[PDB]
């Protein structure tokens, strides 16, 4: 018996999608503090949110919105 | 910004249409959980009242006071 779990490897072609509400994280020099981000959905909004609020500052070059 | 979540401010050049009727401007659609804000600030003006056309950003027509 095989079980397709969270262990499935993410491919450089992007064919494999993340699991719902899973977090992409970085090791930071804070030691063992993780600085993560995710794409969440708020059904109480029907809107997709790219949540970066775990990261203190986001520094861009160009920046555009709608 | 200081614990409050904000959207970027967007700007429009506005004049009243002749007839002295109030100006209708549509409010931007706010993300879920945020509320609309508005501010009007003075750019060009005279005491011409209805005898003027300021609708061009590059020149101002002022025909004096009624």
């Amino acid at each position: 018996s095989l079980a397709q779990t969270g262990e499935i490897a993410m491919q450089r072609d992007g064919s494999v999608a993340f699991l719902e509400d899973s977090e992409l994280c970085w090791d930071t020099a804070a030691g063992s503090a993780k600085s993560c981000l995710s794409v969440r959905y708020d059904t109480v909004g029907n809107k997709t949110e790219l949540d970066l609020k775990q990261i203190d500052v986001v520094s861009a070059k160009g920046l555009s919105f709608e | 910004s200081d614990g409050k979540t904000k959207t970027p401010v967007v700007s429009t050049y506005e004049t009243f249409q002749d007839g002295g009727r109030a100006k209708t401007i549509n409010a931007i659609e706010c993300p879920t959980g945020l509320n609309n804000r508005f501010a009007a600030v003075v750019s060009s003006f005279s005491t011409a009242g209805q005898n003027a056309n300021f609708s061009s950003e590059s020149a101002k027509d002022s025909q004096g006071t009624t």
